This record gives C-alpha cells, structure tokens and sequence, in this order.
RNA sequence: UGGUUCUAUUUUCUAGGACUGAUUAAUAGGGACGGUCGGGGGCAUCAGUAUUCAAUUGUCAGAGGUGAAAUUCUUGGAUUUAUUGAAGACUAACUACUGCGAAAGCAUUUGCCAAGGACGUUUUCAUUAAUCAAGAACGCCGACUAGGGAUCGGGUGGUGUUUUUUUAAUGACCCACUCGGCACCUUACGAGACUGGGGGGAGUAUGGUCGCAAGGCUGAAACUUAAAGGAAU
C-alpha cells in the first residue's frame, strides 16, 4: 500500500513537526510487513500562538506509543484481517484516541 | 571593580540619566562615610541602609546637586601642605568640590581635615 | 550565567513550628553520615523529610563541623570528591571510545576546575600538602 | 575497652577515675540534588527514496546532451516500463531571522556511554574569584537607563477547553508573573583622550630620459629580372 506523493506533500506545512514512525513487524501468517505511519502536530482552537510544535520528547513519547500500538494492531490479524483493518483508515482513528492525551 | 567604585559609578550615572533615586549594593562603613560627607557638604538628600543579612543596601535619594563623584585609586599619602595642592590639580576649579580622605579622625573632607590640622591618604573626590 | 540560587531567610530562629529537638538533629544527622550520605544529602534530607529548614539555625552550628565532632569526618572535601570522581569518569569514557574529541576537551575543563581548588584547599591545609590527583 | 570499692534486701539497684575553644552566607564563585531540555559528542542499530551498477522480462530505433551540435551508448536491444539484488553516499519537504555546541560546526529511528546548560532549591563549602603576553587542547562605540512585540527552555499561580475512568506517572492550549537565552524595534547618558607602506580624488601639458612604433606593390638585389600573387579594375 502506498500514498500518492500528492497527498503528502498536500499534508505538509511548515509551522508544525511531522512524526513518522515504522515497525517491521510478523503477522499471524509468517509475512513480514514493513509498515509505516505519519502523523502532523496540530494546533487546538482558541491557541493563539502560531507555532505548535511539540517538545521532541513529545515526539519520542508519541512515536513509541504508535509503534507499540501498530504492532498489536499487527500480531493479532493476518494479511486479510489487516488490509480489511486498513481500509476503513481506523488503525488512524487507534492512533489518534491513544495520542491525544499527548 | 572595587566595591566604592561600583557604588560611586551607580550614583553618578543614575543621576546623570535623571533618576530620584538609586539603589546601590553591597554596603560597606566606607561607602556610609563617603554619602555622610557628601550630604554634609548638600549633594545628596537622605539614604536609608536597608540591612539584609548579608551586605547591606542603601537607597540614595539625590535631587540634582552632584555632577561626579570618584575614587583615586592608589590611596596615597597627602599632607596638610599639599592638600591645597592636590585639591589644585584634581578639582574642578579653586573652590569647587572637595576632595574626601581617610584621616586618622575618620573619613572626611580636605577642608576639614586641614580645619582640624589632619592629614590621611586619600579616597576619593566630589564636586 | 544565570541567577538560580537559594534564598535564606531573614529569620535566624527556629520557625516556631518545629517541636523537634535541637540533639535529636544531630543524632538522626550523624545516623545518615554513617549509613554513608555525603553532607549535602544529610541537608535535603533532613529539610525534606524532617523539617528542619538549616541546621545551622536549628542546631549550633553548620552540618560539616557537626560530623567533624562527632567523629564522621570527610577524607576528601565534597566539591573535590565530585569532581574527582566525574573526572575519572570522564577519564574511563575516554579510555573506552577514543573519538570524542567534546568529552576530551570537557576533561580538560574539569582537572582545570580540579587544580583550581585544590589548590585553594592545599593553601588552607584542609587536605594535606603533596597531593596529586594520580 | 579495662579496673578499684560503697548500701540496704540465695541475687537486686548503685558513686567516682584514664585511654577540641568566633561571623556572614555576596541578584561573587564552586559542588550536590530534582524534573527536565537540545539537529552537543562517541559507539552500535534501524529506515528511507533517489543515483550508479547488475540479473530477469516486455517492446523496438533511437537515447544523451546542447543556443545549436559533437565525444558517448545502441538490433550482442540503448533509452522507456516492471520485478529484484548490490554498492557508496545522503538524511528531502517538516526547516524558522528557531535549537544546541568554546569555535570550526550539528538534522532518519532506537539503545548504550559519559557530558553540558537554564530553571527549582529554607542543600553544601566559604572567598575558593576576573583578565590576558608565554604554554596547552580543538580547529558608532561603552563602564550605560528603561522598555515593546514575538519566540525557545524552566518555574509559580489562575480556572476553562481539549484530556479523562481504580494499572504507573505524564500531557496540549489560554492568561498573568518570573528567571535565563537567539534575535529584532526603539529610547537616556557617558570622554570614548599572516610582515614588508607612500600620501588625497579627478584631470591637463610635455623641445627632459627610457622605450615601442613609419616608409612603401612583393618576388627583387650586386641584376630595372621570370613565374605567380596583390591592388585598382
């Protein structure tokens, strides 16, 4: 699976800090999957100033905690569980409910 | 920097910039002496010593009346006949401000200290 | 440089809340130098957890004179003790992995640092005359 | 630790003797601690897609490159396309009048190794300090007042929203204050006294000195001399 380069150079922007993690992780069929993933500091409303960069340990803390959580989101499907997984983009909806405590 | 210069360099240059008062830190019975005879001699107003436990700091009241205070550096020995002298070269003019000395009656100024027929080394002026 | 220091009271009495004893101080003091805690720990210790604010104002006198008379006494001042054993540190980093040149130059910066008061100490004669650091 | 002897009920309690004696705690300096902070360093690890090369297909006549061309490769299949491998680098956008480092400099992940700074501190030492010739490592000004907006790191307080719950602790934003930084925009006030060098800028003249330079068809001069060429026609 593979984005177009469109999309992620349509998701860049300055004034913010992309973490982008990967796990090379085994399935419960013996394929191996290099997966990876890439998330964009966002700014809350009513914040006023115009930066939102996160503080690296931020970064270090969020991107442990995606690879941690796609790791058990592999492991615990197969190839046909994953991609079924993969389409409806909520391994994204996992990471973002686990992350924003952060 | 010495600790009188610093204190004196504070006092000159806050007034020069215009203020009403200046705060100077550390404090020493030297520095105590020199603003007493200076506010003897009309160039300052009051000073308050606001003891802390560890130096001491004086907060100068000064309205308008000083345009430089000083130290010499080597304390040099002057004498009852040279106090005219040195008051010579280093003031302003003849009878324009007075140059301050350690005595052995204390810290004073050159005209009082040959009123009172003493010498000392020198500390300091203010005109 | 920065101004990030502690900031001593006016007072120099006891705070009136604290009901402790000016020996029991000392003997919960002198329990943790030999239970083997450097004077510096002996005071967060001791302010943090049994509140004595400084026992300079609380006991007699300061905490270093306290163990030097009851017997506790340091074979080495604590400063010189820390930076001789970060500096043996950095020493072993360096005999380790031979390619950082940061970690040589901040050796260079702290057995500068080590002279400078050993020196002072060696003027004083708290420790004694002919002493090196190896 | 050793030893001597004094009081009343088989064992209770006792008295004495020999192996320290000045201040603070610098909005000076150092050291410890705490939660941290950073693209500071070293080692190891991990990844990324380009590029180059190679193998395998598919297809066929061109591909580079230039202002045009050319050297070069190419029906023993170049260039293009797809799959895969190998190599050496490099760390795109995020990336900033931001950060870190003594400077040169430093940008992928994770771990280890030591380090460092700022902050917090009712911790500790107590003048241990500042500047630089020599030497060593790496390689509009100042002694000067106030501010203002924005930003980076820490801290305190407030009390709303994102957060959330009986697994650990831990956020993000808003506001005020405060410390310390990289800058920026202003203000007020001060004597601030890899070594070797002729003398301003723009020009002008030259009966001086040192140079370089003209003539005149070539051949062709001792020879009025061929062929051929030039010029004008």
């Amino acid at each position: 699976m593979d984005f177009t380069t469109d999309k992620l150079r349509s998701m860049v922007r300055k004034w913010q800090t992309l973490i982008e993690a990967n796990v090379t992780v085994k399935t419960s069929d013996d394929y191996v999957l290099r997966i990876f993933a890439i998330a964009f500091t966002r700014k809350q409303a009513n914040q006023v100033k115009r930066h939102s960069y996160a503080q690296s340990s931020h970064i270090r803390a969020i991107r442990k905690v995606i690879s941690e959580i796609l790791t058990k989101e592999v492991q615990g499907s197969t190839l046909a569980q994953l991609t079924s997984k993969l389409i409806p983009e909520v391994i994204n909806k996992e990471i973002e409910n686990a992350t924003k405590d952060i | 920097s010495s600790v009188l210069a610093d204190a004196l360099n504070a006092i000159n240059n806050a007034e020069k910039t215009g203020k009403r008062q200046v705060l100077l830190r550390p404090s020493s019975k030297v520095i105590i002496k020199f603003l007493q005879v200076m506010q003897k001699h009309g160039y300052i107003g009051e000073f308050e010593y606001i003891d802390d436990h560890r130096s001491g700091k004086i907060v100068v009241q000064l309205n308008g009346r000083l345009n430089k205070c000083g130290v010499i550096s080597p304390r040099f020995n002057v004498k009852i006949g040279d106090i005219e002298k040195w008051t010579a070269n280093l003031l302003p003019a003849r009878q324009f401000g007075y140059v301050i000395l350690t005595t052995s009656a204390g810290i004073m100024d050159h005209e009082e200290a040959r009123r009172k027929h003493v010498s000392g080394k020198i500390l300091g002026f203010v005109y | 440089k920065g101004i990030s220091s502690s900031a001593i009271p006016y007072s120099r009495n006891a705070p009136a809340w604290f009901k402790l004893s000016s020996e029991s101080v000392i003997e919960q003091i002198v329990k943790y130098a030999r239970k083997g805690l450097t004077p510096s720990q002996i005071g967060v210790l001791l302010r943090d957890a049994h509140g004595v604010t400084q026992a300079r104002v609380i006991t007699g006198n300061k905490i270093m004179r306290i163990l030097k008379s009851n017997g506790l006494a340091p074979e080495i001042p604590e400063d010189l003790y820390y930076l001789i054993k970060k500096a043996v540190s950095v020493r072993k980093h360096l005999e380790r992995n031979r390619k950082d040149k940061d970690a040589k130059f901040r050796l260079i910066l702290i057995e500068s640092r080590i002279h400078r008061l050993a020196r002072y100490y060696r003027t004083v004669a708290v420790l004694p005359p002919n002493w090196k650091y190896e």
